[PDB]
């Protein structure tokens, strides 16, 4: 804020266009991984709000077609495939199948046999879970951490 | 105003209905056969039939091979991807060359898919858990639904919602005066904050206020988004979620490119085939332009070998300006254009020739006018002669400094004296090389 | 009109090897013409691979450039089938910055031996009528409920334990939905909302597609067939809850002990009759590029009892081996060269080049005159076959530009004058000696 | 007496580029001597940079060692002054181990393009005095104090909770942004620095804010495009700005940045100011990196490149080819060579004088004559270095004015390249490895 | 006591009041021209005015270059920072080659901060806590010299509570840093239980209040490293420091500029002062061509220290070029910038003087005849050979029961150990057998 001229180079300017406070940045830089983790969690909670604000409210300007508003340097959400947009559009959700908590092999046809009249229906490509039994390996020896 | 680049004037090849090349159209002069061949290539790309076909623009430096690729890009439009590349992008310290090439090949293939967005959004006013008046055996009441009033800059309306949404409302801080939004397809609730209307009831509030929404309470639109096939690869390789120690751990660590396995592509292809067969998404193949191919490696060429005959690879346009040079990665295996012969039999060669002085002068005039510069004929002819003495680039480059010198002297156009002074000041490659040869003992 | 992801490439016409029941190649069948001896040998090795009893066998295909070696490879890949694993790797797809050359070759080898598992489960596909949840007030977190399912013929009511209720809540299942319940694992797959139950609806809380009701009996059996390579089993067992490495490819230099453990476990799995192991084919193309260390690792790795039937390909002559200074045939040291059978290909003639052009035009849907065919064949004899194949599309486009329907000799001559050949480009190249760079 | 972090260097005696209104160089002005044509070309290209209308322009400065290529570059940088980005790097600075030579040049390009933006800022800043709350939505008030006023705010419940979590006490100097509502503790007042005789882990004593309390105004921010790239590179990328941990930013981010910047300039929200990229000792770049500059100078947004080269006709690094300036021909035509000329005897006297007054050294006329003779027979830089030692040797003599004897003594003590090489061959056997 | 190294016998340049060189002083003899010329460098460093200036020492191996440099280091005292390095240390596996040079350049400039050390210690007598819950806590310290009371802000109280400190423990407190160290329960409570897990210490016999004047030194590179990456903020009681292994990274230039500005501000406030130290480089001939080029830009900067280079090899090929040969393995471009001092060889008189000085330094009594024999054998092969020969003679002489050194001991050692020339001659005759 307190500069010696109308036009003078000063760092930390991006702090104004990001939601980071001059105290939040010092905390994030001098506290540690717990502070970083909490800030990350807060950013993934604010991402949905920033997504909607950028995507559905474009009237005129902010200050009558001049200036910039908070969180205008965070353009990572404008992508058509980011998680907020991916959750908003239910079909890209099906186009991004590689979940981080399940074992998906890919797509394979499925055959569903009936019990009456022995009629068998055939299905098209569907997400397939790898069989559980595959995991059989185990280390030879285990050690308590030193 | 947009700043002037080095290829701003190129707006197209300038072809007739019969495909013949005009003498001067769309900022391009001469190279009639090359322009006709590029028009044929444009038709091939628009045909949406072939795959993995390659063309090599071969010619001396400063003859327009780079410009013709941009002309092809401009004539293609903007709904088809066009990925530029140099020969030095493959050499990465994070991932192998044949994966840089594979990722770029997958970049030049784009999708285009349509969907609808439905949302109920606006300011909340009241929450009425409307009950059914007659509880059931063993219970004191039976809530039927929840009445939520939402108002925007257009009007106020009441919506009847499932009772379970109340369980979500208490999960966040859903009080009167906030603005909320609920996705029709998803069904969740999210709070944006208090309205600006109540921004003055205090002097210092920890929360930031958002303006009241303008428009109808229930919005519904249709949007079409375009994603390249490489974006799906990166999206599926690195799942961006927060409810994991793995997702978050990787999102905290330094992000690094990972060699994508071919099994991931095998499933993405299947799913996009299914959705194309269902008529939801439209595939549009594009163009990949490698300039300065002579900087590639023999391993890169040998991978390109197999890469071209694929049924999925896009159309590739190579460009090079080397003579009979040693192939990079070998010892003394010389080859034309620094490209192996076995690869060079899979490409169609387009020859680019030199420029006659008349065409050079026409190019100089076109550059001067596009740049916003006025030049006299007695100076334009001298500049063209100087360029023909040395090269076209050295003639086009002196346009701006001459204009600055004239503006300093106050004149509104360049004369003979300005051009001669600028040429006296700056030097070209040939004279500098002559000076270096003369003064070799003091370098 | 619609364009799928698969387009018309350079080998998109070859649908097989074109052999009879007596393994005698035909002059023209299934997109392949000529090259009788190489096709015979390829049929022999294809039958050998189909039998699948001996392991660690290698075959090299050598010949002139543009004589169908890769064509033969694609033909035998198509003839092999989709259910038999086939892996195509270029010569430079192993020099990686994330793992060693030997590790990359080991992964390539283990990626070819597939395991087929038939998984039969009992499922319940039906329409949801109503769902009952009885949350506890305080207690100890025990939940109880009921769930009624209905089809067009039968209906029933099921009780709910403490495990599927959380899954149902996570998937947010309500009335008017059609769901498939997996009895074994317990997952809930969502099909869509019904029609009649949609009449009574609140504001939009779920807007999507529509489906019908599963007819017949409520309980049925489903069957899936999984083909899992050895390499991805290794990756799965190399770390706990590690599955994105199948797609991310982040696992590097897996420990061997895991590899022998997987080998043993696959052996017992084969013995018990649950899963079936099927060897596959590895195709390394342009294999002259492999460093000597890669060749020598291939030496030992080809003597294992789980190695695949790797197929080589080379078009070089007496050239020094990469990374060394010793000359050798095909740029390969004699050690590896002494452990495999070599199949050679012969240069093409006019009679079969004409048929190659004809089948290429049939694939690309291009019509030319007989004089045009003769001119194209003369070009494809004075100049390589690839150039003549490429000129077909350009000639067809030029013919369509003038609102024509049959390609003519004038169009072909125009295209020949427009584009260039390597020989003509080099000829025109000699006159600009000082204009080019680094001559 | 008091020495700052910066002191008298080798190029610190030049302040801007000595020119006229008509771009006519002066014989001796702003610490520059001679090089009239080179300075004219430098002024022309400086005007070209200042206008900032055309993109992707390259200028090369070539000449013998000791002719002032780097001096001309520094004079141009000073004359341009601040508010215009000027990224000066050496040739060998891109040979990193975390990013390839392409990324180390792409980032060096995006770091010379400035973006000016305007922001409306309202901020309250002052020393807290007393905080009062009640227990009935808790209601309270807080008092700020400055050099001029003393005021009370009736803050809301969320502000109560934030203040309780941040543990604010009297005597603290705090700033709040009412647009968002974030407290940024700056420390404690000087007058409140005695009630504790054992200060905590980290506390700072700062003067109480003066002037008006709640300031509302407009500020200008000049941010480089590289910063905008790094911020969107990863989730929390602003750490990499100082850490240097960024590597191989995806190409699907830079295009989005460029598109957004073009949209902003169309809307008038922000303006783009081009800059200069100086690559000293460019004669040692990779043939792979030289080819990358071919397509780097043809983009819509690109700075002006200025290179210096001490090589004549020599081999290119990375290939076995001989070229002038050690640069491929396919790039040399895109450039615009500006040559320099060895200085004359008069230029040699006039250039040693400026350094003498820069170092605050008084020198005799015969001493100047001898020094000029030495600097003509030897390199100029050796004669320049010969004055600093001479001052110290004269100070040891307890004299205020140097003489010829002092210069001869300093000349005899230290050695130049020629005498060192000559004496080196006398007993070359005693040396190691030839 | 202190182990004796090869450079422990040199104390200074041994220059008189007139600036000349004494024949033998502070452990150095001979090399009159080179030793005296180093005094000018010593005075240049003390002036704290010039920057960038560099010096090269050229001479045969084993002629005293490193000894002269260490004498210069001794002449400046421990106040002036000194950064020694070897050219072979540049090639790292974490950062680029120029980054190491920049880091060492930053290391070769230091700060200086005066302050007062405040020390409290003793037994805790009581802990009494006091916008009403907690403001400060009163603590009572007591030793066997008196009793005092202290007032603690909640931060120090939290630090005490973390250490699990109750009433009756011996505590150590530093007011400046806020450090809290529990030294165990007092001995008077040792009878409270028969078996207690705690350890008991006697009541301290000393002052509760201790004042000292402490002067702290810190180089810029420390600030760069500390502020480059998020400081761990973990000093135990945290498993999050067990995730990421620290690794050396490339420091950006924006950080370095911010650090420079902050240092200027603080030294303008008068809190701290600045000292320009000296960087010293051995095996400079082992630097790659990229590092030699980067030294062109680094040496001409205005915030660079004074650098001394040492090299002994002759007209050998420059590393990284394998074609170009330059004197001392240093490119002519950089070799023109530096100022060169030559180093001669030693006559037999200096040989004997060096041997005698080393013998009396390292604790060996030697007779005149043995000294003459060692001087002759040193003139035969080298100087380092005789110094190496000194110790075994006095190690056998003790075994035989004698105390001094005579002809038989040195003769036996010479017949027992081989120098380089004799071993090389031996290897030649048995060439086919090795
Ligand atoms: N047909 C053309 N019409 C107009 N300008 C041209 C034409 N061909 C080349 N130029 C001009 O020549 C300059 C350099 O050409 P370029 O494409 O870089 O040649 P090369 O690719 O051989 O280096 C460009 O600025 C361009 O404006
Ligand atoms: N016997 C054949 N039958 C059909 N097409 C062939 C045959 N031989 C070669 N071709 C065609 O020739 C083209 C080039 O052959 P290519 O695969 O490059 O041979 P190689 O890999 O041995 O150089 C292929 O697109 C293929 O369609
Ligand atoms: N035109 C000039 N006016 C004043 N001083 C100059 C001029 N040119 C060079 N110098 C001085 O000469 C010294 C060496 O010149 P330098 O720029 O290193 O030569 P080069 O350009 O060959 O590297 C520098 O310290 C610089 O201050
Ligand atoms: N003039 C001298 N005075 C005192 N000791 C010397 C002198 N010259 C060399 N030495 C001694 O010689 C030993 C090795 O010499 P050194 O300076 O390391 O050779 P170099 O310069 O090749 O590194 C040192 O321990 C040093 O004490």
């Amino acid at each position: 804020f307190h500069r010696k001229g109308i036009n003078e180079e000063s760092c930390f300017s991006f702090l104004r266009f990001i939601d980071i406070s001059p105290a939040e940045m010092a905390n994030l830089m001098l506290q540690g991984l717990l502070a970083r983790w909490l800030a990350l969690f807060l950013s993934l909670k604010a991402s949905y709000r920033l997504h909607q604000l950028r995507s559905w409210g474009a009237p005129e300007g902010e200050s009558h077609q001049r200036y910039l508003r908070n969180k205008d340097f965070l353009l990572g959400v404008n992508f058509p495939l980011s998680f907020p947009n991916l959750c908003s559009c239910p079909l890209l959700k099906s186009l991004v199948f590689s979940s981080h908590c399940k074992a998906v092999s890919g797509y394979s046809d499925q055959v569903v046999h009936q019990r009456r009249s022995a009629t068998s229906s055939l299905r098209r490509c569907l997400l397939t879970e790898l069989p559980s039994f595959l995991c059989v390996a185990s280390p030879r020896v285990t050690a308590v951490p030193l | 105003t947009q700043r002037i680049a080095s290829h701003s004037h190129v707006k197209g090849l300038g072809l007739d209905e019969s495909g013949l090349a005009k003498q001067a159209a769309s900022g391009l002069v001469g190279q009639e056969n090359a322009r006709e061949a590029c028009g044929v290539i444009v038709e091939l790309i628009k045909s949406k039939k072939m795959a993995g076909r390659a063309v090599l623009l071969a010619g001396p430096p400063g003859t327009g091979k780079t410009a013709l690729a941009l002309a092809i890009a401009q004539e293609l439009g903007s709904k088809v991807p066009f990925c530029p590349m140099v020969g030095s992008e493959v050499y990465s310290t994070e991932i192998k060359k044949t994966e840089v090439l594979m990722e770029n090949f997958r970049r030049a293939i784009g999708l285009r898919i349509k969907e609808t967005k439905e949302v109920y959004e606006g300011e909340v006013t009241e929450l009425t858990p409307c009950e059914t008046e007659n509880p059931m055996g063993g219970y004191g009441k039976t809530i039927s639904h929840v009445i939520i009033g939402l108002k925007t800059a257009k009007g106020t309306k009441q919506l009847k919602l499932d009772p379970s949404i109340f369980e979500s409302l208490q999960k966040e801080r859903v009080e009167a005066g906030d603005v909320i939004y609920i996705e029709a397809n998803s069904g969740a609730v999210k709070r944006q904050g208090r309205c600006d209307t109540y921004a003055t009831e205090f002097d210092l509030e920890a929360e930031e206020y958002v303006p009241l929404p303008k428009g109808d309470v229930h919005k519904k639109k249709e949007i079409i988004q375009d994603v390249t096939l490489h974006d799906l690869d990166v999206a599926n390789a690195r799942p961006q979620g927060g409810q994991d120690i793995l997702s978050m751990m990787g999102q905290l660590m330094k992000p690094k490119k990972t060699e994508i396995t071919d099994k991931l592509r095998g499933e993405i292809n299947k799913v996009v085939n299914k959705y194309i067969d269902q008529g939801i998404a439209e595939l549009v193949p594009g163009v990949l332009f490698v300039d300065e191919v002579h900087m590639l490696d023999i391993e890169c060429f040998t991978y390109l070998h197999r890469a071209l005959e694929s049924s999925i690879a896009p159309i590739v346009i190579f460009a090079s300006n080397r003579g009979n040079c040693v192939i990079r990665g070998t010892e003394d295996i010389t080859s034309p254009h620094g490209i192996p012969l076995d690869l060079l039999d899979r490409v169609m060669i387009i020859r680019t020739m030199l420029y006659t002085p008349q065409e050079m002068k026409q190019i100089i005039k076109i550059r001067a006018q596009t740049e916003g510069i006025n030049i006299s004929e007695e100076a334009l002819n001298h500049l063209g002669e100087i360029g023909t003495k040395t090269t076209l680039r050295y003639s086009v480059q002196l346009l701006t400094p001459a204009n600055l010198l004239a503006k300093i002297n106050g004149k509104d156009s360049i004369e003979k004296e300005h051009v001669e002074e600028i040429s006296e000041l700056f030097y070209d490659a040939k004279s500098s090389a002559k000076i270096l040869a003369d003064q070799q003992d003091k370098y | 009109d619609v364009t799928r992801i698969e387009r018309i490439g350079a080998h998109s016409h070859i649908r097989g090897l074109g052999l009879d029941d007596a393994l005698e190649p035909r002059q023209a069948s299934q997109g392949m013409v000529g090259q009788l001896a190489a096709r015979r040998a390829a049929g022999v090795v294809l039958e050998m691979i189909r039998e699948g009893k001996i392991a660690g066998r290698a075959v090299l295909i050598a010949g002139q450039p543009g004589t169908g070696k890769t064509a033969i490879a694609m033909g035998m890949a198509q003839a092999l089938g989709p259910d038999t694993p086939f892996t195509a790797i270029a010569g430079s797809e192993i020099f990686s910055l994330e793992m060693s050359k030997t590790e990359a070759l080991t992964q390539a080898f283990r990626r070819s031996i597939g395991v087929r598992i038939k998984e039969e489960t009992e499922i319940i596909e039906g329409e949801v009528v109503e769902i009952q949840i009885d949350r506890p007030a305080t207690g100890t977190g025990s939940k109880v409920g009921k769930l009624t399912l209905k089809t067009t013929e039968m209906e029933t009511i099921y009780d709910l334990g403490t495990k599927m209720i959380e899954s149902l809540t996570k998937d947010k299942v309500q009335a008017g939905d059609v769901i498939t319940i997996d009895k074994a694992t317990g997952k809930i797959s969502k099909l869509g909302r019904s029609f009649t139950r949609a009449r009574d609806y609140d504001a939009m809380g779920s807007q999507t597609k529509f489906v019908q009701c599963p007819d017949g009996e409520l309980q049925k059996r489903k069957e899936v067939v999984h083909t899992v390579s050895l390499h991805e089993i290794d990756v799965i067992n190399s770390r706990t809850q590690g599955f994105l490495a199948l797609f991310s490819g982040d696992t590097g230099e897996i420990k061997s002990e895991v590899r022998e453990q997987i080998n043993a476990k696959v052996a017992e799995w084969r013995e018990e009759g649950k899963a079936e192991i099927i060897p596959g084919v590895l195709f390394i193309d342009e294999v002259h590029m492999l460093d000597i260390e890669s060749f020598s690792f291939l030496n030992r790795a080809l003597e294992s009892d789980m190695a695949p039937v790797l197929i080589m390909a080379t078009n070089r002559g007496i050239t020094r081996i990469r990374g060394t200074s010793y000359q050798s045939p095909h740029g390969i040291p004699i050690d590896l060269l002494d452990r495999l059978l070599i199949v050679s290909t012969t240069p093409y003639s006019e009679k079969d080049t004409k048929q190659i052009l004809r089948i290429r035009c049939e694939e690309e849907d291009v019509e030319m005159s007989e004089d045009a065919y003769t001119v194209l064949t003369r070009i494809g004899l004075e100049t390589s076959l690839r150039y003549a194949i490429q000129l077909i599309t350009a000639a067809s486009l030029v013919c369509r530009k003038r609102k024509g329907t049959e390609v003519q000799v004038d169009d072909i001559k125009r295209v020949y004058s427009l584009f260039l050949d390597e020989s003509r480009s080099t000829q025109y190249m000699k006159e600009y000696q000082d204009a080019f760079l680094f001559n």
